[PDB]
This record gives structure tokens, C-alpha cells and sequence, in this order.
């Protein structure tokens, strides 16, 4: 651990520091089903149909915060994924018992579920999520026996809550309110906290695949980085040029390389079953990205980069390193778009509305090859 | 013996003098130029 810089950093140096290995989970002692800590799951309300999600399909940072119950393709989209994080660092991957406090974090947005007395359920940021508002428990029965929590054991513990079969009621730790459907009258039913609630408030748990969790986390990270890049480009524009604004050039380049590798098509010489599995994984990644709206983000980045006519112009407006990286980032963005929409009929049909805007920039040398590849895939 | 000595020296970086320690060290060339200046200037060289 290095004190040379102001913020704490870790590096491989001949000086030695003390480390502690704290256990989290053991794979062998974890059981089939039987919810454990750190799991990514979906909360199902009715006949395995409604899921607790947020209105993230139509954009809107303010609309990210509201929580509701929705049915249909949300059960397979990434908007209904919640990570269950325990309040203890040690053995955080242990089995979750009834009445054990935890936090539910929306994977796509990175925000934590919480209860404010004035505006019921709300997703807030990591900084303002302060246990007292973000702690929830699973209770087997609506009856408020309120026996309490037991002594925190240091181990895998005993598996109690089982996926699908078990019926769970979500209760705020402090207020004691139960999660209920407001029944306001694609269901779009608001979820609230009520002191007694309804009898059909049972919530079942459906675990998510490791691929789904990985894709959702990648979506969140890419959205964050690309929004930072877009904000930096906007600040550089509007004749507000200054060195105060941060332009994550290397971060965007590395993320684009990683995304291209992520969406790379399966290799030809592989066996048939492995190729089919990799194709299925790639298609699922493309569908999740499309549902989260990553194509629109890539298009926005490309459009904001295209306001500069040359690498020299971009260097003059932003800086020399941005000047050398401008063409590479444009090419990587076009390659990412082509990989995202390649082989996906639904993605190409959704992109159908953008072919005019795409073709409008064919004459440009820096974008001709990428636009041509994207057009070829779409057609 | 060479390997053992190198390993001990890199475990204790202060054996390399004020320079080559890092965390503010100038370098071999700068240190030797400073030594040249010290030799040229009598006061920092002798007890005086």
C-alpha cells in the first residue's frame, strides 16, 4: 500500500504490508437453489409473471428511481436484476436466513432500493444508501412474530430460503412495512410499502445466469463510461473549451476493445455444441444490450464525435492525444455497432429507423468503412 | 553470493544512498554532478 500519492493505492513494491484473507463463500458447501449472499435474482410477485423492476425502457434519470411491477419480456431483460448484498463483509456469500438484513441493488443502474416516508420506494446512490433506509429482510409469513435475528455465525450457515419453491415477504428492517402492490388502475403496477398490505404479497426468487449478471454489470459500466465521454465532449463543445473537463480517452479505447472482444463471433473450428452455446451467449448479450439501449448510446457517441472534421481539428479543440485517438475511437465505435447488430434480426429491425442518418455520412473518409459494414449487416 | 547480496540490497533500498532510493531521489548523474559541485566549492567539502 503506497502513501506516495494522496489517495490510497496498491502496488507491487519491495516494501511489504499486512494483508488479511477474509472468507466469503465455499462452493462445495453451497447447495442447489437455496439463496446465498451476493446472488443476482428476480423478484416474482404473481403467477411467476410480474417482476419488480424500474421504468428504464424509455430513458429518464428521474424515471430510473421509481420501482414497480411489470410483466412480459422484463423477466428476461436486465432491468429486473437485483443483487442481494449482506451487511457483513466476512462470509457475505453465506446462505441467507429468514429475517437476516440485506440490501437490494439494481444491477443495471447500480442504485440501492430504499424507503422514504414521503416518496415510498426509491432507488438511491451508493453514497446516500445508509443501511437505515436500504435494509430489507425476507420473512416466511406475514404474521409479525418478530422473534429477531440470531447470532451471526462465521460460515456457510444453514440453507433456508429456496429458489422458486419458497414464498418470501419483503419487510423493511426499521419501519417494519411490508412490500405491497398499489393496484393502481406491461401491467405497470406500482409497488409501495404498507403496514399490513395484501394477502397475496408473496415474492418468489428466480436466480439469474452468470452470463446475465456479467452482461448487466458490463452494461452498467459501459453506460457510466460512455455518459462520462458524452459529457466531456459536450463540455468541450458549446465554445466552452477548457482543460478542466476530463476526457477518458484511454478508458473509452480499452472499453471499446473489451466490448468488441465480448461481442466477437464464435470461432469456426470449434465443435458444433460449443459453437451453438457461444452463439446463444452472443445473441443473449446483443438482446440485453439492445433492451438497455446501448445502440442509441453508441450512435450518440458517434454523432458527437462526428462534429469534428479531422483528427487535427479534434486535437485543436480537445488536445493532441485526443487528436491521435479520434480516428481509432471512431473506428472502434463503428465496429462495436456492427458487432452489436450483426446477426440479430430484432436489432436490425430496430436499427431500421436509423439508416438514413447512417447513410448521411458515407462520404466521410474516417467513417466510410464502418458505415458500409453496418449497412451491409443491417441489409 | 551475488544473488543473495542483490536480494538483500533490494529488500533494503536505503543502502543505495540518498539517490536511487526513489521517493525524491535525483539519480546517479545528478548525484555525481552534485558531488562535482561539492568538490569545487570548499566549505561543504572540508570540516571548515
Amino acid at each position: 500500500l503506497s502513501y506516495g500519492n494522496g489517495s490510497l493505492h496498491v502496488d507491487a513494491a519491495f516494501q511489504q504490508t499486512l494483508w488479511s484473507v477474509a472468507p466469503i463463500s465455499s462452493g462445495s458447501e453451497a447447495a442447489q437453489g437455496y439463496l446465498i449472499g451476493g446472488d443476482v435474482l428476480r423478484l416474482l410477485h404473481g403467477h411467476m409473471d410480474e417482476c419488480l423492476t424500474v421504468p428504464s425502457g424509455e430513458h429518464g434519470e428521474e424515471q430510473r428511481r421509481t420501482v414497480h411491477y411489470e410483466g412480459g419480456a422484463v423477466s428476461v431483460h436486465a432491468r429486473s436484476l437485483w443483487r442481494l448484498e449482506t451487511l457483513r463483509v466476512a462470509w457475505s456469500g453465506s446462505h441467507i436466513r429468514w429475517g437476516q438484513p440485506f440490501r437490494l441493488r439494481h444491477v443495471t443502474t447500480g442504485k440501492y432500493l430504499s424507503l422514504m416516508e414521503d416518496k415510498n420506494l426509491l432507488l438511491m446512490d451508493k453514497e446516500k444508501a445508509d443501511v437505515k433506509s436500504t435494509a430489507f429482510t425476507f420473512r416466511s409469513s406475514k404474521e409479525k412474530l418478530d422473534v429477531g435475528v440470531r447470532k451471526e455465525v462465521d460460515g456457510m450457515g444453514t440453507s433456508e430460503i429456496k429458489y422458486g419453491d419458497s414464498v418470501c415477504y419483503i419487510q423493511h428492517v426499521d419501519t417494519g412495512l411490508w412490500l405491497t402492490y398499489q393496484s393502481v388502475d406491461s401491467i405497470q403496477r406500482k409497488a409501495i410499502m404498507h403496514h399490513e398490505g395484501h394477502m397475496d404479497d408473496g415474492i418468489s426468487l428466480s436466480r439469474s445466469q452468470h452470463e446475465e449478471s456479467r452482461t448487466a454489470r458490463v452494461i452498467r459500466s459501459t453506460v457510466f463510461l460512455f455518459n462520462r465521454f458524452i459529457r466531456g465532449l459536450d463540455a468541450l463543445s458549446k465554445k466552452a473549451k477548457a482543460s478542466t473537463v476530463d476526457l477518458p480517452i484511454e478508458s473509452v479505447s480499452l472499453s471499446l476493445q473489451d466490448l468488441i472482444g465480448y461481442f466477437h463471433p464464435p470461432d469456426e473450428h470449434l465443435e458444433h455444441e460449443d459453437k451453438q452455446n457461444r452463439l446463444r451467449a452472443l445473441k443473449n448479450r446483443q438482446n440485453l444490450f439492445q433492451e438497455e439501449g446501448m445502440i442509441n448510446l453508441v450512435l450518440e457517441c458517434i454523432d458527437r464525435l462526428h462534429v469534428y472534421s479531422s483528427a487535427a481539428h479534434f486535437a485543436d479543440v480537445a488536445g493532441r492525444e485526443a487528436g491521435e485517438s479520434w480516428k481509432s475511437i471512431l473506428n472502434s465505435l463503428y465496429e462495436l455497432l456492427a458487432a452489436l447488430i450483426r446477426g440479430n434480426r430484432k436489432n436490425c429491425a430496430q436499427f431500421s429507423g436509423s439508416l438514413d442518418w447512417l447513410i448521411s455520412r458515407l462520404e466521410r473518409l474516417e467513417a466510410s468503412s464502418g458505415i458500409l459494414e453496418v449497412l451491409h449487416c443491417v441489409l | 553470493n551475488a544473488n543473495v547480496v542483490v536480494r538483500l540490497l533490494i529488500r533494503r533500498p536505503e543502502c543505495f544512498g540518498p539517490a536511487l532510493r526513489g521517493e525524491g531521489g535525483n539519480g546517479l548523474l545528478a548525484a555525481m554532478e552534485e558531488a562535482i559541485k561539492i568538490a569545487e566549492d570548499p566549505s561543504r567539502d572540508g570540516p571548515s
